[PDB]
């Protein structure tokens, strides 16, 4: 519709261009802009990366040898019959594949939160970013990503990715996010067994980071010491209070406690016989 | 220096300076995009298109008889070894006001509603006020429509259109209006009406044997038998009227 003809060509590549003329034209010439680069034989710029390729009385065309980014421009070729003037013009469009240049660092928040995540990326044409979630399909189209009232399962990797349609890769990246909440006490047993056998006790609190789980029996803690003949074992989730044989003394209440940085709790179990 | 947007009149000739530095230099000038002159060569095919070199380092456009299609953008592309240079200057041409239609000398008898008009055209758009030479007048509303319902007699006369820029705006053209009215006596004998009317004298049965607005009747060595009421006849195309008075 216009006489505005787009010619994108990758940075660092050579473009040319070609103009076609008929036999009654009496002068002829490439313009970067405003600025004369040939004047039919005549070159007028004095940049070594523009040269002419050809001048038959039916095309002429040059050469832009390392087409960088400042080099996108309005190029016209401008030519003379013995009537009127003529204009053709291209538009030098410079393309850049795609990369993120800055991405959010792992951040860590507590449960119910609120959490932004930026992937900033450079490319021509202008880039479009995505946002993504590893765990769970998630895709928002923005440079930046808000979460509010992050939950225990919307921590994991979030993957950004970005791509301006260029035939190169999209290079993507991913930042991990790691949820904290306090423990919780989800499961208590207690144990009424008979003289003679074994038994055990256990609770089961998950946290972020893992709860610190103890103890304790009536007053005091346990110190998983062969001295009494107990042994706990703690885990991730859960500690269990494990007992060997028997013991007079071993029978009573029996608390234990799950605490981490964001609160604690505690649960009562008993051992009878 | 010089300047950015050069405003002329049409058919005057601009000059679009655009001094070049010291050297080797080459200068071209560009109309739009195309080339008008690169160097010494004149691509160009128009006649009214030429260069002025005042001196060596001059290089100017000169554009004679400059019309309304030679407004635009105008480049003078300064090549330096170092940096190119450009001068791009925006030409606008200005056509003088110029009304090509007024309602022609006309004469309409009193009382009745009639609309003048005048049209103008010009760059930009003229605009056409109104006036009265009537000293007793006001200015009329800016309008190429002038209409007045039931004209009197007093509204007659010139009236003055005036089409106007701002720039060289004179532009200035009269039409003179006539009303007609039908006569009437205010004096007696003296009266006031146009057409101009053939006063009669018409004493009791029949008229007997002049400025043009009034009549003046002779009474000199009076006779008994010329003593009588008389009367004023005052009559025109457009009404007559008569008045006595008693001698
Ligand atoms: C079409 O015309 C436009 C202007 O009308 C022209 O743009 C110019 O491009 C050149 C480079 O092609 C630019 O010069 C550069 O400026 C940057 C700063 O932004 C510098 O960092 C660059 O330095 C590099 O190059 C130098 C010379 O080669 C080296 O000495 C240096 O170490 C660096 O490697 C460089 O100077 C210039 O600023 C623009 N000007 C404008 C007004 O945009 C474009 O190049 C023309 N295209 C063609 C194909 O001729
Ligand atoms: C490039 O493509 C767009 C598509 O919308 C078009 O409008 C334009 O005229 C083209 N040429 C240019 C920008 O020189
Ligand atoms: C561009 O042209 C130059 C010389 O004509 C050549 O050396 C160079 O390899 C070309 N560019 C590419 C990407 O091949
Ligand atoms: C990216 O932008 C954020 C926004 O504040 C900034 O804190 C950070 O330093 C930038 N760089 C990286 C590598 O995240
Ligand atoms: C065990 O718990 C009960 C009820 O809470 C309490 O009365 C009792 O005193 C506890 N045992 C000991 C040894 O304190
Ligand atoms: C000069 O430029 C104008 C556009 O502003 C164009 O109409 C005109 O044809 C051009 N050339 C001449 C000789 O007027
Ligand atoms: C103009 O004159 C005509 C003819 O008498 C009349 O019918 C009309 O009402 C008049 N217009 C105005 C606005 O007085
Ligand atoms: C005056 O004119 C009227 C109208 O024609 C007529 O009736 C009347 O007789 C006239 N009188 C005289 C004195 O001329």
């Amino acid at each position: 519709n216009s006489p505005a003809d787009n010619y994108t060509v990758c940075e660092g590549d050579n473009a040319t261009l070609s103009c076609f003329i008929d036999e009654h034209v009496t002068r002829v010439a490439w313009l970067n802009r405003s600025n004369i680069l040939y004047a039919g034989n005549d070159r007028w710029t004095s940049d070594p990366r523009v040269r002419l390729l050809i001048n038959t009385p039916e095309e002429f065309s040059i050469l832009i040898t390392e087409v960088g980014l400042g080099d996108e421009g309005l190029y016209t070729c401008s030519f003379q019959t013995r009537h009127q003037p003529y204009t053709t013009q291209v538009y030098l469009i410079v393309h850049v594949p795609a990369r993120i240049v800055n991405i959010s660092s792992p951040v860590t928040v507590n449960e119910g939160g609120n959490v932004n995540l930026l992937c900033l990326a450079v490319g021509r044409p202008e880039p479009t970013v995505t946002w993504r979630q590893l765990r769970d399909g998630f895709t928002s189209e923005g440079e930046i990503l808000e979460i509010s009232d992050i939950q225990r399962g919307q921590a994991g990797e979030y993957e950004c990715v970005t791509h301006n349609g260029v035939n190169s890769a999209p290079d993507s990246r991913r930042v991990l996010v790691t949820v904290n909440y306090p423990p919780t006490i989800t499961d208590v047993t207690s144990a009424r067994t008979a003289l003679g056998r074994a038994a055990l006790l256990r609770c089961e609190a998950m946290a972020v980071p893992p709860a610190d789980f103890q103890w304790y029996k009536d007053d005091r803690l346990l110190s998983s010491g062969t001295a009494e003949g107990l042994k706990v074992q703690t885990e991730r989730t859960r500690s269990m209070l494990l007992f060997a044989n028997v013991s007079a003394r071993h029978y009573g209440n029996y608390t234990c406690r799950a605490a981490n940085r964001l609160g604690a709790s505690s649960a009562s179990m008993r051992l009878l016989r | 220096a010089a300047v950015d947007n050069m405003m002329v009149r049409k058919g005057d000739t601009a000059v679009l300076r655009c001094y070049l530095e010291d050297g080797a230099s080459k200068g071209a000038w560009l109309n739009r995009s195309s080339i008008i002159f690169a160097g010494g060569d004149k691509w160009s095919v128009d006649p009214r298109v030429s260069i002025s070199t005042l001196n060596k380092r001059d290089y100017s456009l000169q554009i004679q008889n400059v019309d309304v299609t030679d407004d635009g953008p105008y480049t003078c592309s300064v090549q330096t070894q170092h940096t190119p240079r450009t001068m791009q200057v925006h030409l606008t041409v200005q056509v003088p006001p110029k009304i090509y239609d007024i309602s022609n000398d006309m004469t309409v008898n009193e009382g009745t509603n009639v609309t003048l008009t005048c049209l103008a055209t010009g760059k930009p758009e003229p605009s056409i006020s109104w006036r009265h030479i009537s000293p007793s007048a006001k200015p009329f509303e800016n309008g190429q429509y002038l209409d007045i319902y039931g004209i009197t007699r007093d509204q007659a006369g010139e009236y003055e259109c005036s089409a106007e820029n701002d720039v060289s705006f004179p532009d200035v053209r009269k039409v003179k209006v006539v009303v007609n009215f039908a006569p009437t006596i205010q004096e007696i004998c003296e009266g006031a009406g146009v057409p101009p009317p053939a006063f009669e004298w018409y004493k009791g049965e029949k008229k007997l044997f002049n400025f043009s607005t009034r009549s003046i009747l002779t009474v000199t060595n009076v006779t008994q038998e010329h003593f009588g009421n008389y009367t004023c006849v005052a009559a025109n195309k457009l009404g007559t009227t008569n008045a006595s008075l008693p001698l």
